[PDB]
């Protein structure tokens, strides 16, 4: 998951 | 492995001068920054490998949630108060897991239940120290351009590319996260 954030 | 620009990390466009050496940015509200940081356990594991006397930094960001500014107060006050490990489970908790965090007076409740005097926690909110540590943290958030979290700067110069790191578990993720931290630190 570390593929994507939270922006 | 090899370490290459564009691969595990980026150049900032704009450095920052006078940063710490290792310059994290999260969010409370993040479920990113929680499986990072609380179940992978990566920046710990980053922490726990680093050279001796390595400048670090962990700022929260405003921008995500309705009291991310006010998250970033408390981030704030768990560092002035030093029990940001005690702390950091119970705000994660309590605004992902069972969101009882509404509001400024339930963060004031999570410190105290999480060990915190009231009467500390009283005194440092709205601190010179805290105050200061708000600040801090705000124009690193500008500084370093973070749009998106969770995040990690190295000298001010190198942007962590999270996705650019390779690994056949999260174990290894992060033992391999650490891995290129520690090459850009002698870079």
């Amino acid at each position: 998951p570390w593929a994507t954030c939270d922006s | 492995a090899d370490i290459s620009e564009g691969k595990q990390y980026t150049n900032l466009s704009k450095p920052v001068a006078g940063a710490p050496q290792v310059v994290e940015f999260f969010s409370f509200y993040s479920p990113h920054c929680y499986q990072f940081s609380e179940v992978y356990k990566v920046n710990s594991t980053v922490e726990k490998n680093v050279p001796e006397n390595t400048k670090m930094a962990r700022y929260h960001v405003d921008f995500l949630g309705p009291l991310g500014k006010e998250m970033t107060r408390a981030w704030a006050v768990a560092i002035a108060l030093g029990v940001e490990d005690q702390v950091s489970p119970a705000l994660f908790k309590g605004i992902q897991e069972t969101q009882s965090i509404r509001s400024v007076d339930d963060i004031r409740t999570t410190f105290i239940n999480a060990g915190v005097k009231a009467e500390d926690y009283d005194a440092a909110i709205n601190s010179f120290v805290v105050n200061s540590l708000v600040s801090q943290q705000q124009n690193a958030v500008t500084d370093f351009q973070i749009n998106g979290v969770p995040a990690m700067v190295i000298d001010g110069k190198y942007k962590m590319k999270n996705d650019g790191i390779s690994a056949k578990s999260p174990e290894e993720y992060a033992k391999a996260y650490s891995d290129v931290v520690n090459q850009l630190l002698m870079k």
